[PDB]
């Protein structure tokens, strides 16, 4: 929506690979410096949870996204 | 030489700056609609930041008004450019190196007459630079 | 005699508890405070609390540094 100038309601996550092909049919010069990234759930589900890696990398991370951080 | 043309240059299109609004990320389910009374008090807003400037930094006396901002290209995402002009000399425009240390003198005024927050106002250009923390 | 080290790394996160802006919540910034260190900038500022201000970890078992006193 930065490279097009769209509102913000209209692209979300029902309807991403609906409208991105509606790009490249309009200006498909100024939508080959755009970069897309690549994600999907079971590549953040396998990660590096080596040795001394999640009670102070993985848990702390989570805790300031709790109200009453400090408590927990 | 060159034969042709391009229909993305402009004489203004070089002191302008670019503006983008981010209405529903800072607001959300409550966020009022652009119409174009929302870009008239924009202009009176700049017009207020270009007088402060000129009178504490250069110490000039200059009566800007909203006449004096030009705003092109007005999307639908809420963008626009914009170019300061001295108030009735059309041919003389304000370089975008002062229109920069005016906004940042200001900016906190700004966004407070929006309800905006420094990510959902950004001047294409201008960062946001200080704040080091500490207390302990 | 590992076992009790790692309860060594578990003391060290409960003191630096007791404060709201928990120290592993926010990067520091540079000499020139205008952006934010560049290895906290890349990694997460949770890696910013582990690695370079617990551990002060170097780049290799085969060289080692000092005793590093927070830790003793
Ligand atoms: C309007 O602004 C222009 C500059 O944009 C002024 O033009 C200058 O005029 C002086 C003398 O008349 C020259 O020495 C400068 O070289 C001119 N500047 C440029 C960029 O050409 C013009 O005088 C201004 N008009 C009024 C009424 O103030
Ligand atoms: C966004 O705009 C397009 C084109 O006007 C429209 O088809 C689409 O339904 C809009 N999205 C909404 C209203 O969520
Ligand atoms: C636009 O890019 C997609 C891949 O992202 C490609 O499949 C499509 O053919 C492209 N369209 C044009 C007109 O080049
Ligand atoms: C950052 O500031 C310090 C002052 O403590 C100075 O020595 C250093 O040269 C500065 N770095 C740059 C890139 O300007
Ligand atoms: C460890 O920290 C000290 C200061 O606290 C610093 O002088 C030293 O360079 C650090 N070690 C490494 C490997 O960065």
């Amino acid at each position: 929506i930065n490279g097009f100038d769209l509102p913000e309601g209209n692209v979300t996550q029902e309807n991403f690979v609906d409208m991105q092909q509606r790009c490249n049919a309009s200006d498909p010069a100024a939508y080959a410096q755009l970069v897309f990234q690549t994600c999907d759930i079971n590549a953040f589900l396998s990660e590096a949870v080596e040795g001394t890696g999640l009670a102070f990398i993985v848990f702390t991370e989570a805790i300031t996204k709790m109200p009453l951080s400090p408590l927990w | 030489s060159f034969v042709g043309w391009s229909t993305d240059w402009s004489p203004y299109a070089d002191q302008s700056i670019k503006v983008r609004i981010s209405l529903k990320s800072a607001l959300g389910d409550k966020a009022y609609e652009w119409n174009d009374n929302e870009m008239y008090l924009f202009r009176s807003s700049v017009a207020y930041a270009m007088r402060q400037y000129f009178l504490k930094v250069k110490n000039q006396m200059i009566l800007f008004g909203e006449e004096d901002v030009r705003v092109a290209n007005l999307k639908p995402r809420i963008s626009f450019n914009f170019f300061v002009t001295a108030p009735k000399n059309v041919s003389d425009i304000i370089p975008r190196t002062e229109v920069e240390k005016a906004i940042r003198m200001s900016r906190s005024r700004i966004n407070d007459a929006f309800r905006l927050n420094d990510n959902s106002l950004e001047f294409l250009g201008i960062q946001p630079t200080l704040g080091p923390p500490n207390q302990p | 005699l590992y076992y009790n080290t790692i309860i060594s790394w578990i003391m060290w996160y409960l003191f630096n508890s007791f404060q709201e802006p928990l120290p592993w919540s926010d990067c520091p910034l540079n000499e020139n405070q205008t952006g934010y260190v560049d290895e906290c900038a890349r990694s997460s500022p949770v890696d910013y609390f582990w690695y370079r201000e617990t551990l002060n970890i170097s780049t290799s078992i085969s060289d080692s540094g000092s005793i590093q006193w927070w830790m003793l």
